[PDB]
RNA sequence: GAGAACAGAAAUCUCCAGUAGAACAAAAGGGUAAAAGCCCCCUUGAUUUUGAUUUUCAGUGUGAAUACAAACCAUGAAAGU
RNA sequence: GGUUGCGGCCAUAUCUACCAGAAAGCACCGUUUCCCGUCCGAUCAACUGUAGUUAAGCUGGUAAGAGCCUGACCGAGUAGUGUAGUGGGUGACCAUACGCGAAACUCAGGUGCUGCAAUCU
């Protein structure tokens, strides 16, 4: 090993002298690993902590049987079954009353957390494998009604789903290529990326009618994201994790948590961002204008992920150049470039306190950065192969990760 | 008589079977080529109808305990039976872990940032090192309680000696006491008289094999809720016990009663 | 209450031994054994010296490392430790240095000739007329294979080979004892 | 046979010597209070410490051979022979060696006012931490006898010479002070060995990070009286201080470059 | 009174000290295997005997311990060859006893001619509750004299069942 | 010491007694006691590089040994070794 | 004041025969569904506390009991031992001094204290 060169003898003589006397809510960072959890014999493709508690968690994989996990015991809990193809993606409802996942097969299957049994007949209609999912935010939802579940597929069509009737209340085919992702914003206007090098805001309130079509990327859009996505995903589940006493209380708490972040500038205008393969990223304010507020750029290779900070003050994105790049959340201005990964980054998840950002890459050793110091915090080796996915618990008590090693691993302070 | 004079007496702690100095020396006497740091041993022990686990730190005056827990506190958490079993040991380990984590202020010298998550070297003492031992379940419970005790998974129950794989479902069934449920189901169809003898409290309380998992889950939730370590009411004063001991303790005879004889 | 401390003569510091020395004149009256307060003044002086040392030790740069799981002897990333300068207080050595080196009558001849140190690449060497390597030392040796062969084509020759090996071993031990003599 | 090789490597002049072992030697005249003071001093010396239950009649000032023999047999270059007599009451003849040969000797008879560790607050005192030192008085840096006592206490209590140390391990601080200033040619004032447990509190008036320090004595308390003394011969002083020793216009530039200079 | 210290067997230990090394030791072990139902453990020679032609470390004998209710059945089966008449000897002062018998085939099991004729040693060992303290890894200790087994207690247990007589004073 | 078919003073088996005249390469000799002795399970290592000496002459950011120190190794639950 | 876990000193702590242990806490104990290992569920591993026992281990008390230990200005600043002087003698060596400085022996005493957490009529 090439150890750091020993200090010069003059440096030791200087160190011998007296020196440098001068009379003149928070999440604990993860720093340690946990026992591996054996499970289905296939590489994990996705993971998502339960919004209401870190003890529950679920992960997809190449095995058809999704496996919920009891993080407190690091043991399998009520393994899911029914799919006949790979579980390409998984997502929890913001209320937490129902789970949703997207199989490589066209079928989609809601699940009940209390037992893991499938919630009715599998959703169907897509001509190609599911790409992403986005539950409707609870604050938009009226009390006493289950949130709608957005869906997307490689064909590029999107079909809003009514979870109660298990039927597609709406459908669209405005994208000529695959929809890389979709998200349900809190303003009531849908947004989604596409492989056709185009983005199209949609107004679900107007029977799904389209209203705008962005067109600035030189290459296909990837991983569309919004500053409000954290509040829209957590479902008004504060870090304490207490369940609201009534559904109307849940609606009020969700509207309050959304207004707290939407009005950071004194006005309700959530920021939006869209990663692209052209080594560029663009801030977006679709309600304000059809053109980007700024053209973020600098990565030497295609960005693989983007994630707004929970407060929205900062933007960050994974890249194939092995150097995550922070950006300002208000204007997209460059801040600092993280480094250390030996291989292309895949995805990252912001800490609930916003002071840290867990990350993973094709290199077996996932890492987490302390954004406040703009420097690496602590490496997290242990995975035997690529860490395809990582996620942070909403309370911050624990972190989970998957990979090609077929050995799920949890992490906590 | 010369044999009594020549031989040197074994150390009184060695004269007891409760300790083995050869292991305690390595447990305490760090080399210590690594940079010096404070260290504490997570002592663990077992006894009939009871379990004991406590953190400890070396001192010139003798070992000092930073925290302690016992199986007898389990019923307050709803574990009214099975205190000696594997799942009860895992529960006692999670209890001591949450208790030390709460007393340490980790949740619910500020310099040299203090979150400094706690770690300890568990010590089973003379208990045999074998896979599936309940002491290993108490260690797994301490590891799940936020304490960070290093340990390979080889000794956890359900381990396959022929491969690195470890079954997690068996570990969950052991943590929940499911082996006791299997023993009860086996007794239900086998000779009933052993069922009438064993688990007499589970039948007197109308306990059933299906409910043991929910009972252990509620006990874990109670351990997560209030690990305050409530002191016993101690109804009688200690002076009353000291007076009661005098009535029967055999005080040494006065010299006046023996020198004359 | 304030941590600040000062003396007319600045305290000497040796941060490597975690030691400090105070040349300031002691008060003979406070140190008298008869005084009941003698312990208190010495305690206050030791407290002031420890406060000065902590003010010095706390200023030293601290190491940091990202390694946290699987480190053999590395410090935890949450942990931080002072970079102690090497001590300035020389102390007597425990034992004399092992300066009793000897050429053993061979290194001089090697310096006098073109001979070079052995490659030290590995004991293993391929066996002749065989599909598997036979190490020449540290394991089953081909040199001892001659005893195991069913025929030598020539007193038993294997006994002569063992006698030659014992002769070489005794010659090496004799050369070692002769180098021990000098 | 390999096990003997490890003992031989331990009994060798390593370029970075391991911390010297201690071997207290109770005397035939030793009083039980002297044995208690010896156990108290040994408790600070752990783990590098040893004991011998057998009583001995060693006379280091009259015959050093037995001490040199025991130092080699026990691999303990340090030694502290307990002794007592009608004149040299509660004698404590500390000893040091270089190569198992005698290096120096000095008497440190305990004062009658000594206090055992048990007669102090029962504060925690983790074993194996390196004590801090806080010498006091100008004579320690000038008087050859006090300089020898300081070097002896440092070699005995400094512990491992680690290149890095946690702040958490500074749980205690050894302390010593001479019994006042003295004019040259006066009898040497008795040394006042002391120990204290460290304490810390928020300052609020001396920096955002520096905490207020406080001390709580734990002992053992002792007030050694100086007596007979012996010093190494100058050739021993030269051999014992030599560095292991294991370049102009050249330096190791940062990043490992060996940049030169023409000047 | 002696409620908690009732006499009871600790274990039965059959043994066969064969007089010569060879394959016959395998059949001698198979005899104990078929008798006790468990695999015999081989016993290597204690040292260089040299008084019978055996060498050190050579196998000479086999034995197998027995416990539980079945041990009493083998005990009675071996006593039947003894005619339920022990000698005044064959009794340890500590409270143990044993005996051997020629022609083990007589004790119940079929002659099985291929196995061949063989005798077998027997040595029962009495014990009392609390004997576990002597062997337990934790809190190991001795036993009190009042609880210690004695030859009189062994003779009393022998008269407690099987109606065995003590022949040859 | 009491004992065990053949089996006795020397076979193998059992119970109570042992500061260990057990086997620890050992020599003056201190000493090893839930081992440094007996039994059982898993395993390479003559691995890589950083410096200070060693002679060389395609003398070479080491081309190779010696010593230094870091990774890597085996084991255990770990301390640690 | 009794007791469990960890300990410090390491025989004032160990060995032999008896007696007591009220209440509380080990232990003995009952079992082989499961993890686990032995020829043997004897030890080890596990099962709940169910049928019991203070009979043992264990805590205390007794003994002209065996060893051990403490301090006394007890031997004693004694014996032993280096030092000077031709002080006596051919001399070895002997009195005179301050140093280092014992032990056998004698006297009196004892047959375990002590820290942390917990518990007990």
């Amino acid at each position: 090993s090439t150890l750091i060169p020993p200090p010069s003898k003059k440096q030791k003589k200087e160190a011998q002298l007296p020196r440098e006397v001068a009379i003149i809510f928070k999440v604990k960072p993860v720093t340690r690993s946990s026992s591996a959890i054996a499970g289905h014999g296939s590489t994990i493709l996705c993971s998502a902590f339960a919004p209401h508690t870190s003890s529950r968690m679920v992960t997809g994989a190449g095995d058809n049987t999704a496996r919920i996990w009891d993080c407190d015991t690091q043991t399998p809990m009520h393994t899911l079954k029914g799919h006949y193809n790979w579980v390409l993606c998984v997502s929890w409802s913001p209320d937490g009353e129902v789970i949703a996942t997207g199989s490589m097969d066209n079928t989609i299957r809601l699940w009940d957390p209390k037992s893991g049994q499938c919630l009715g007949d599998a959703l169907r209609g897509h001509s190609k494998w599911i790409t992403s999912l986005s539950w409707e935010p609870i604050h938009l939802v009226k009390p006493g009604s289950k949130p709608r579940l957005a869906s997307s597929s490689k064909d590029g069509t999107i079909k809003i789903w009514d979870t109660v009737s298990r039927v597609c209340q709406y459908t669209m085919s405005g994208h000529t290529n695959s929809v890389s992702c979709v998200k349900w914003g809190g303003q009531g206007l849908l947004y989604s990326g596409s492989h056709d090098r185009t983005v199209r805001v949609w107004d679900i309130n107007s029977q799904g009618r389209c209203i705008n079509i962005l067109k600035s990327h030189a290459h296909w859009v990837n991983h569309l994201s919004l500053s409000t996505d954290y509040a829209l995903r957590i479902g008004a589940f504060d870090h304490t994790g207490k369940k609201p006493s009534t559904p109307e209380e849940a609606q009020k708490k969700a509207l309050e948590n959304y207004e707290k972040i939407c009005k950071k500038n004194g006005n309700s205008e959530e920021m939006m961002v869209t990663a692209s393969d052209d080594y560029t990223m663009f801030l977006w304010n679709p309600l304000k204008s059809t053109k980007p507020i700024a053209r973020m750029t600098g990565h030497q290779k295609l960005v693989n992920h983007v994630a707004f900070s929970p407060d929205g003050r900062y933007i960050v994105s994974a890249s194939f150049d092995n150097s995550i790049k922070l950006w300002d959340g208000r204007d997209g201005k460059f801040i600092s470039t993280f480094r250390g990964h030996v291989a292309s980054v895949y995805q990252v998840a912001w800490s609930s306190d916003c002071r840290l950002l867990v990350s993973c890459s094709k290199d077996t050793t996932l890492k987490v950065w302390d954004v406040r110091t703009r420097k690496l915090s602590v490496d997290l080796p242990g995975h035997k192969d690529e860490v395809y996915t990582v996620d942070w618990s909403v309370d911050g008590k624990r972190v989970c990760s998957g990979g090609k090693d077929k050995m799920v691993r949890l992490w906590t302070h | 008589s010369a044999y009594s004079s020549r031989f040197q007496t074994p150390f009184r702690r060695r004269r007891e079977g409760k300790t083995d100095y050869y292991q305690r020396k390595r447990l305490v006497t760090q080399h210590k080529a690594k940079y010096n740091t404070p260290k504490y041993r997570l002592v663990v022990r077992f006894t009939n109808k009871d379990i004991i686990c406590q953190i400890i730190s070396s001192t010139i005056t003798g070992d000092v305990v930073l925290a302690a827990a016992y199986s007898h506190e389990l019923p307050r958490y709803g574990i009214t039976h099975g205190l000696t079993n594997w799942a009860a040991a895992y529960a006692t380990g999670l209890l001591i872990a949450r208790r030390t984590l709460q007393k340490l202020g980790l949740d619910e010298e500020a310099v040299e940032d203090g979150p400094r998550p706690f770690k300890v070297f568990l010590d089973i003492g003379l208990q045999r090192t074998t896979t599936g031992a309940r002491v290993f379940g108490a260690l797994k419970g301490a590891s799940d309680g936020g304490l960070y005790v290093p340990h390979s998974e080889n000794r956890f129950p359900g381990w396959d000696f022929e491969t690195e794989e470890i079954d997690p479902e068996l570990l969950r069934s052991y943590i929940f006491g499911g082996h006791v449920s299997q023993y009860m189901e086996e007794l239900a169809d086998d000779d009933e008289e052993r069922f009438s003898e064993l688990f007499k409290g589970y039948l007197a309380d109308d306990i059933d094999a299906d409910s043991l998992e929910d009972i252990y889950t509620s006990a874990h939730e109670a351990i997560r809720a209030d690990p305050a370590f409530k002191p016993t009411e101690k109804k009688f004063t200690k002076e009353q016990y000291a007076a009661e001991s005098k009535k029967y303790r055999q005080t040494k005879l006065s010299k006046e009663e023996r020198a004359a004889r | 209450l304030p941590v600040t401390v000062e003396k007319p003569i600045p305290v000497v510091y040796d941060l490597g031994n975690l030691a400090a020395f105070d040349s300031n004149v002691l008060d003979k009256n406070d140190l008298d054994s008869s005084n009941a307060r003698r312990e208190e003044k010495i305690k206050s002086l030791t407290r002031d010296n420890v406060q000065l040392l902590i003010n010095q030790l706390l200023s030293l740069p601290m190491k940091t490392t990202t390694e946290s799981v699987g480190g053999t002897g590395g410090q935890s990333s949450v942990m931080t430790l002072l970079q102690l300068p090497d001590p300035t207080t020389d102390l007597p050595r425990e034992k004399p240095l092992p300066k009793a080196k000897a050429m053993t009558k061979w290194e001089k001849f090697a310096a006098k000739k073109g001979i070079k140190p052995k490659e030290r690449a590995g004991k293993m060497i391929y066996d002749e007329a065989s599909g598997e390597w036979v190490p020449k030392w540290g394991y089953k040796g081909a040199n001892k294979k001659l005893d195991d062969q069913w025929l030598v084509e020539v007193i038993d020759p294997r006994t002569l080979n063992r006698a030659e090996r014992k002769r070489l071993v005794k010659k090496n031990e004799k050369q070692q004892r002769r180098n021990m003599k000098n | 046979n390999a096990r003997a090789k490890r003992a031989l490597v331990k009994r060798e002049a390593k370029l970075v010597e391991n911390v010297k072992q201690a071997l207290f030697i109770p005397g035939q005249s030793c009083n039980k209070n002297l044995h208690d003071i010896m156990v108290d001093l040994s408790a600070l010396k752990k783990p590098d410490m040893k004991r011998f239950n057998r009583k001995n009649d060693i006379h280091p000032f009259e015959d050093m051979s037995p001490l040199e023999f025991f130092s080699e047999k026990n691999d303990c270059s340090l030694m502290v022979l307990m002794t007592s007599s009608k004149k040299r009451k509660n004698n404590m003849t500390f000893i040091r060696t270089f190569g198992y040969k005698i290096y120096d000797m000095i008497e440190l008879m305990v004062a009658d006012n000594f206090k055992l560790l048990s007669d102090f607050k029962k504060l925690t005192f983790t074993v194996g931490l390196k004590p801090m030192f806080t010498f006091q008085g100008a004579a320690f840096d000038t008087h050859p006898v006090y300089k020898q006592i300081k070097s002896l206490f440092l070699d005995f209590f400094r512990g491992e010479s680690t290149d890095l140390q946690d702040v958490a391990g500074l749980q205690h601080v050894i302390s010593m002070t001479i019994q006042g200033d003295f004019q040259d040619g006066e009898p040497l004032p008795n040394v006042l060995f002391r120990v204290y447990k460290l304490k810390s509190y928020k300052s609020d008036q001396g920096g955002k990070r520096l905490p207020r320090i406080e001390l709580v004595e734990i002992g053992p308390r002792l007030d050694f009286k100086i007596g007979r003394i012996h010093t190494p011969s100058p050739d021993m002083v030269t051999e014992a201080h030599k560095k292991p020793k294991q370049k102009k216009n050249v330096e190791l530039d940062i990043m490992g470059d060996k940049l030169g200079r023409i000047h | 009174q002696n409620p908690m210290r009732d006499l009871k067997i600790e274990k039965l230990v059959l043994n066969i000290s064969v007089g010569e090394s060879g394959d016959r030791l395998t059949r001698a072990s198979k005899v104990l295997e078929q008798l006790s139902g468990q695999t015999p453990v081989q016993s290597k020679a204690r040292y260089t005997v040299r008084t019978f032609g055996i060498r050190r470390n050579e196998k000479i004998a086999v034995h197998v311990t027995v416990r539980g209710p079945k041990a009493e059945e083998i005990l009675e089966r071996g006593l039947k060859v003894k005619e339920y008449q022990l000698r005044d000897r064959n009794f340890s002062a500590t409270g143990n006893f044993g005996f051997g018998i020629d022609e083990h085939i007589d004790l119940g099991i079929k002659y099985d001619p291929s196995i061949g004729i063989f005798g077998m040693d027997f040595y029962v060992v009495m014990n009392r509750p609390g004997a576990r303290v002597t062997r337990r890894k934790r809190c190991k200790g001795t036993v009190g004299n009042s609880h210690k087994t004695t030859k009189e207690d062994t003779v009393s247990w022998f008269k407690q069942k099987y109606d065995a007589d003590v022949l040859d004073k």
